[PDB]
């Protein structure tokens, strides 16, 4: 008999799933995800000064690796490490390795400062080796200078290098200690002599005496050439004495100003953009979690151990 | 649900309704009808994309790598970043669970109560000149035309005018 | 509270029904009875057993040891190791104060609005043949016999049957 | 005139009380703690290979101590460690102590190799010790030798030792350098030669020199030997150049798959099962949180202060009025 | 809002009354009135103290320092440091605008929810002497002077009393 | 035409936004901030038994810096450190530094005990220098003893010296190697033969060798003197061999209790009470975070990287 009005909302034939507080099987209109599952295989460089290291580890950049003869020098607010890099031509490994690293991935750039060390002329400065090849021939670490006795037997001669900072900002110094495979090797290079090596400076001291000692050889070579470093204040000295065994620095390094060190394994594309990096890629998403990796860089999306988080977007889907 | 409209007193929604959220359907001597409610329909939509806005975001916080990808550290400080990492994952996962869990109780009861909102707005609109069904419809005691049904959606229905019909309908 | 009818408009609770959650008590011309309400009650269990279903559980991530026990460690990590576990710590103490007040405020409420939603549709339902008192009680103007009384309860009654009758009582 | 219809909901006499938001003191009809008070003081093995060591600590079952005898060879998905578990018998220390016990704790099982250093007729091999007491009388650290001259003063000749890793996965080795008390007994098993012990690996390089030097008695010993280890890599190679004062490894370690390491002094229960440890027995809880303590291992509720949580199962009582 | 009076049939609010939360006004033949409800105002007040307490303190936990404020630390470890430190401070940040945003949503619709729990107890009050206007307020059918306006906001409002002469003004 | 009753509430000229979950302009009556904005430019030490080291590093307490000579002793619950804090008068500096100030500034105090440590009429242990002033005259650090030949150019005896701990607490003991200039300095000191230092205990053994270098002079001095310590437990002996080259201790420390180690800069307010503290500061609020520093100490509020998060106090404001 009577006129009516009917009230109602509206409704969907395929609901979407999420949970509440009270209900893990709640069926609303519309829902959408809160956890990215997907990841841009490139390392995405718009906008940004970048440097792809190849196959040039970064501690390779400091002593002069022939891998980083591109990478000696450079500014970037952005570095890009990749997996094998190779730091050492000749066998051996730095002292304290991990922290710098570290230190050459936090920075945006390296400066190259000549120590200008000068030797007698019983030295020969310009010793070479297989393993560190370049140009087709026999080479060493560009920003360090093997040196031996000229004449084979000879005592190496005691010499006394120091070098000043400069500048107003810090700079980083890197030495090598050859430790040689047999006795009559070192006698050859440097002499009869007990050598000794002594570094020190204001705020760092240490001593060196290389070690004779069989051990196996790699790549051909049963010697060894470990490296060590310190960082040299603005004004500061730092002063080498040495009677053979010393791997001297040609050059200094000084890290200048921040950036962003990423190690993956995913190409560069520089037509977009990201603040987000991984082993994998880039993270471009909107959305506040990600379930790729814990293991991210820059400004991302909070890991998560959940494969999917529907937020809803709409009310519950009560169908007709 | 909290409000007892949606999933309560009103059997079910209407698939038909692809112009809005909310609205109404009405019969009378000219026949059916249904027509969306912009109000109640914007102000859901607007409370939605509110939520969309705060929680569809990341920190901008710059973290540096504390894990080397392509070589090893040493075992007592990786033992700590492990645990460290686990524990904020942790965290974080709880976070997002309860996160998305509160919204989407909320998400529903306030949709659930916006057409409650509009069920009472009706209701107090008609006043004596209607009763409620139960099923979220209202049983109007007098001729109704669409400019009738139009001027009750449109919220500019007068009550005094239909009263003396409807009181004695009602009655019978 | 939030919905107005547990420790509102319902003076108190009924210690002697312990077969449900919410129910009915009557009074006509037979005599008196009690009827607890089962979809309302059940609703209400359904909601508090989802919770705990969610809440009380663990994460399946395996920690390690990284303190020991029964000796001393390095004095500058075991500092760091110190400040991150108590900050951890402050975090799920937090987090754990938090969750559970949240969820005993909605609980609560919750509830509240289960004896609200079984109160408006004996209301609807009864439609013009009865008023309330204000105190969760309908006051039923006709002859409403047992037969009448779980027709209310099992939502089967119709209105239009005691409408003539009630409107002659009602307006007198 | 009017029959009457009244709606209500339940209620009982004493209730429970909760926190919410609003309210501190705030009355419900049930309610279920959320923090795991008690605690049962035992460790609940069952479902597991579990190794209760004792006496012996994990550095020991790499090195061979006498307490570590049963112990030197294993699998097991839960290895157990004890208070004052003795691993050095002569005095001494390892360096990088708590890396590789944590190792040996993430692990589940060792194998032992045999290294196969053999030794001139100008060499003495079998140097036992008082500190190291095995049957009733002295010895030596199982996995290892201490190599001192034959004849007493004679300069230790410069003898060459290397072991080749011929296996898939990691081997540990260890060796150890002895730290005489003075001089006289330096002379007597070394000589008056320098010394010097340098381990080289492709992957490892050191260089280790013995130190003279008066210290109190520990264990009726002034002398001490200091332990050292790295990992040997797969198709690789150590060699030990050395003149007197090293302790050779007659066996090395290979670290099999993982477990859970756990450090308590509560006793070994079979019948029981649980997931989460700590010093003082085991966690079968499965609420959310607790409050024994924060240094907890395996899959574990997370630490609160907080005595009590209690999670509202229930709506407000409100109770009937009382005289 | 949640319940719909706060921001919904109530227009807006008073500026004018200074001597409570929530409250009455009237007009009889003997005047003009304004007067303030005592309990829905003081509940309103008591849950938002509540929250205060709650919300407005800091954890008992003594932290000492891991980072030197005039010396350099080690390198590694004071990665992980900083690491560390971000991530919580990440988490803290995220917790404490989730806190205040779930809070000052859950103080707005609790107090829409007692200026809806105060109209309903007077509506039901009132009973049939009484009918909604939809804007908050009800016209009474009898003559209500000062000490009847003040039974209602009293809570001792007799419906029986004025039925018969309410009953007569409703039909016309 | 009929009687009327209106339900409402309270409205208010001056609104305050705040931030909910739907809304980021929500206008309400009444709101309260949570985050800490404002800090006390002071130390606020009321009910603390405090020591303010002024220009003494903690470190120096121990070797006895002049500018240490005042806070040589001590009970303290609150410890403070401030910038640019003397701990070496002779150039030089301590192998684990860190860890040996973060064991001070953990500590409620400072007890001294004599090693009673005697040497022959061929040692002079009245050594000072110019590096040290006390009262205008040279000196020496306080608790430590600078060993020398009485006839210069001669060679320093074999000597022993044992400290034994008589207490029932850990000894924190202190010793210094002097690394030489020179070699004309290291004879005219310790004479021509082979220096080695050499100390033992049950729980830590080391030896250390002095070196002559070549390395720049810090304030006029090449020369180094170099710090080292260790734990001995109750009951245990610590046992220094040596002949030339020991710094050795006339006094050993004791670590006594607890106590809050604060790094500032801000002048002291005995008026004032706190519990939580900062570089810049104290922080005296009731509220649950904070925007000051990241980097606290005490029972402190939670950094946050937000200016303001305001809490609701109240309704809606519905104005008209
Ligand atoms: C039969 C056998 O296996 N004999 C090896 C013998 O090959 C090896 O000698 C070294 O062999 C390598 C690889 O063939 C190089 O030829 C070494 O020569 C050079 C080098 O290129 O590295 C020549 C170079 O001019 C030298 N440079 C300087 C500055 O002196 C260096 C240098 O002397 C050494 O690298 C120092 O370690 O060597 C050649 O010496 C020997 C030694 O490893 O071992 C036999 O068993
Ligand atoms: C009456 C008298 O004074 N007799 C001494 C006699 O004490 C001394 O014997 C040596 O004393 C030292 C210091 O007390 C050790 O106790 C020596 O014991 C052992 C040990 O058990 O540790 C014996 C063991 O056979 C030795 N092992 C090897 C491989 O040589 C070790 C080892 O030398 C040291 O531990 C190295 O630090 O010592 C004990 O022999 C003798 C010594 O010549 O002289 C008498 O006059
Ligand atoms: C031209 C030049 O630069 N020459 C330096 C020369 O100055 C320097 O001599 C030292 O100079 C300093 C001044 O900074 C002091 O005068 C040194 O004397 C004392 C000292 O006060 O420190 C005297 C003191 O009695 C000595 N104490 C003892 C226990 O021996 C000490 C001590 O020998 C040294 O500190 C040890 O290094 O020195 C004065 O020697 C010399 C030496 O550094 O170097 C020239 O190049
Ligand atoms: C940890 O973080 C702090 C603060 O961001 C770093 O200290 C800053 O270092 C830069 C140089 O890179 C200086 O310009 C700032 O003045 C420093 N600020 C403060 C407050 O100290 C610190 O270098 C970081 N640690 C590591 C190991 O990178
Ligand atoms: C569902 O919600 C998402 C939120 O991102 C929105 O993009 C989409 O338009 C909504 N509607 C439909 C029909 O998908
Ligand atoms: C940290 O976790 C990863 C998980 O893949 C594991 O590979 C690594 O060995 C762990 N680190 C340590 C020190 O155990
Ligand atoms: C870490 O905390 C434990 C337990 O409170 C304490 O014994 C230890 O001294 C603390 N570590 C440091 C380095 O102070
Ligand atoms: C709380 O309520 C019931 C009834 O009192 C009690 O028996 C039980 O322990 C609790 N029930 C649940 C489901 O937690
Ligand atoms: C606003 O809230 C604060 C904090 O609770 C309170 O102290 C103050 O009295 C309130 N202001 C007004 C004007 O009511
Ligand atoms: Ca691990
Ligand atoms: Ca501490
Ligand atoms: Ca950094």
């Amino acid at each position: 008999d009577p006129d009516k009005i009917c009230l109602g909302h509206h409704a969907v034939a395929n609901g979407t799933i999420v949970k509440t507080l009270t209900n893990e099987q709640e069926e609303v209109t519309n829902a959408t995800e809160t956890v990215e599952s997907t990841s841009l295989n490139r390392l995405c460089m718009k906008g940004r000064n970048h440097k792809d290291l190849g196959n040039c580890h970064p501690i390779g950049m400091l002593i002069g690796t022939p891998a980083c003869d591109l990478h000696l020098t450079g500014t970037w607010d952005t570095l890009i490490e990749r997996k094998n890099a190779i730091a050492y031509c000749y066998p051996g490994a730095t002292v304290n390795e991990e922290a710098l690293r570290q230190k050459i991935m936090e920075s945006g750039g390296i400066s190259k400062i000549n120590t200008g060390f000068t030797y007698g002329s019983s030295i020969n400065s310009a010793g070479t080796t297989k393993a560190c090849m370049r140009n087709g021939g026999n080479s060493f670490y560009a920003e360090l200078k093997w040196l031996v006795s000229k004449n084979k037997g000879q005592n190496f001669p005691q010499t006394t290098n120091t070098y000043r900072n400069a500048d107003t900002a810090e700079h980083l110094i890197m030495w090598g200690i050859h430790h040689p495979s047999s006795t009559q090797e070192k006698n050859d290079l440097y002499g009869t002599q007990s050598l000794s090596i002594s570094v020190g400076s204001s705020t760092y001291k240490n001593n060196f005496v290389p070690v004779v000692g069989a051990r196996p050889q790699v790549n051909g070579l049963s010697s060894r050439i470990d490296f060590h470093w310190t960082l040299v204040q603005p004004g500061d000295k730092i002063t080498f004495s040495h009677n053979g065994g010393l791997i001297a620095p040609s050059r200094v390094s000084k890290l200048i100003g921040r950036g962003l060190g990423i190690q993956s394994e995913a190409p560069i594309d520089n037509s977009c953009e990201s603040k987000c990096f991984w082993r994998g890629g880039s993270i471009n998403t909107r959305l506040p979690f990600q379930n790729l990796s814990p293991r991210t860089v820059g400004q991302c999306p909070k890991y998560v151990n959940k494969k999917s988080l529907m937020l809803a977007t709409g009310m519950r889907n009560v169908p007709e | 649900g909290l409000f007892g409209a949606i999933a309560g007193f009103i059997e079910n929604g209407w698939e038909g309704m692809v112009d809005g959220w909310y609205g109404f359907r009405h019969q009378n001597a000219q026949g059916t009808g249904q027509a969306a409610d912009y109000k109640s329909t914007q102000a859901a939509i607007d409370q939605i994309t509110g939520k969309l806005n705060r929680i569809i975001k990341k920190t901008n916080t710059e973290f540096e790598s504390i894990e080397s990808e392509f070589s090893e550290i040493d075992h007592q400080i990786g033992n700590v970043i492990n645990w460290t990492k686990d524990s904020i994952t942790d965290i974080w996962t709880y976070q997002a669970e309860l996160l998305v869990a509160m919204e989407n109780q909320h998400t529903i009861d306030m949709a659930d109560s916006e057409m409650l909102n509009l069920y009472e707005r009706v209701r107090k609109q008609l006043r004596q000149n209607a009763e409620e069904d139960g099923k979220g419809c209202f049983e109007i005691y007098h001729a109704c035309d669409d400019s009738c049904m139009e001027s009750i959606r449109n919220n500019t229905y007068d009550h005094s005018q239909y009263r003396e019909e409807a009181l004695l309908n009602r009655l019978n």
